[PDB]
């Protein structure tokens, strides 16, 4: 009940029109500061105590961010395109020693969005039912955000079908991407907790408050 | 905690 | 095509009608030689090439363990019932030092399952999605896979809104849960490696053939 | 490798 694809699609519409590590950190820490604005533009989230906002956010913060840069990137050949406007290329991640997990970014994020050509609306849908993640701990009423979650996916559902008649599996194949999604992410933090600890590698303020406990 | 994620979903 | 839910929910019937953790490893080997002749029972896998099957298997089997007892012990108080007909409840498992991650399997999987009142029939339909995980290193062809899940979840969603018309949502809702099962699946690993390490907490042949690298 | 998987599997 009122969450029109229409808005989802104007949230990412309107927030976004030498040590390869260093540049994706800095531009981490940029793109959150975006992430905020964005997920104030997502129907009901604002509405949200502003205790809930924060757990929700700081729960989903890197798999939000995994799913914009990987999106963004479908058209770069072998790499990503940072918000930066910088472009990491796989051989330059993996001579930074990151290889393995750059590989599954584009192995199971960025060739499957090309694939299926997952399109904006899509996008936004998915990056809104990440952000609604009801079981993030903390959350003062987990139903309550378990119910903008049916919403979300509710109206996703109705795009797809519509809009891709001739693909009636095409909504499940987008959610089936949740749990590669996941599953990045939490490699993707394990990394910048080690960046963090070795002491090497620049950590902005924003990104480095998100590496908080819990 | 977390001052900067409070101050910007503030404004 | 040629993915009945029937073959798959009599998968499910056929293989299933003091240290706690000592208690969960040895039930865990036991149910891996079952998991064998449940992925045998799922329709198509045995023909896929010998090589694939370990993939996959290998790929999986801890999530597909966890979703199995999860489910398995809806009825259950504050705990779970493992394959060996011993309870070990959530007090146990938090005096033992795996409170944390015991929780989050009552909260996220046991509790929703339960809530839901997730059938066996979906039960299995999602644990042949896992197995069949496109995803899945190695692979000699990907798309086969990516095929053969298609064609689970295109009978799971069919056999939802049949049985489940009132829950239009269900379908989704259930793929859902497939997030926290990769990330349960996943702290589940870390610490059986930790266990491991320790030397303590006695691990099996098959077990400990599961925790090899890669 | 994994000598116990492809065993059980063969069978
Ligand atoms: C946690 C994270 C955030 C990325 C934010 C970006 C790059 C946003 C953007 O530019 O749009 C991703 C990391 C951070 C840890 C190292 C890493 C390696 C390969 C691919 C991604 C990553
Ligand atoms: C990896 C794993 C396998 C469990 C298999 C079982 C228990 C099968 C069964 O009995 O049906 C689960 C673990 C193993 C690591 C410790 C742990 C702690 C809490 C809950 C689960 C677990």
């Amino acid at each position: 009940e009122d969450m029109p694809v229409e808005r989802i699609l104007e949230a990412e519409l309107a927030v976004e029109p030498n040590d390869p590590v260093t540049n994706i950190c800095q531009a981490a820490d940029k793109q959150l500061f975006t992430l905020v604005e964005w997920a104030k533009r997502i129907p009901h989230f604002s509405e949200l105590p502003l205790d809930d906002q924060v757990i929700l956010l700081r729960a989903g913060w890197n798999e939000l961010l995994i799913a914009s840069f990987s999106h963004r990137s479908i058209a770069v050949k072998d790499g990503i395109l940072l918000a930066t406007g910088l472009h990491v290329h796989r051989n330059s991640a993996h001579s930074a020693g990151v290889g393995a997990i750059f590989d599954r970014v584009l192995t199971e994020l960025v060739s499957k969005m090309r694939d299926m050509q997952m399109d904006k609306t899509e996008l936004g849908c998915l990056r809104a039912i990440v952000l609604f993640n009801p079981d993030s701990k903390g959350l003062s009423n987990p139903a309550e955000v378990e119910a903008l979650r049916e919403k979300v996916y509710a109206s996703l559902e109705a795009y797809c079908k519509h809009k891709y008649p001739e693909q009636p599996g095409r909504f499940a194949k987008l959610l089936l991407r949740l749990p590669a999604l996941r599953s990045i992410g939490l490699k993707c933090l394990e990394h910048l907790f080690f960046f963090k600890l070795i002491g090497d590698t620049p950590i902005d303020t924003f990104l480095m408050e998100m590496l908080e406990a819990p | 905690k977390h001052k900067i994620l409070h101050r910007l979903l503030q404004d």
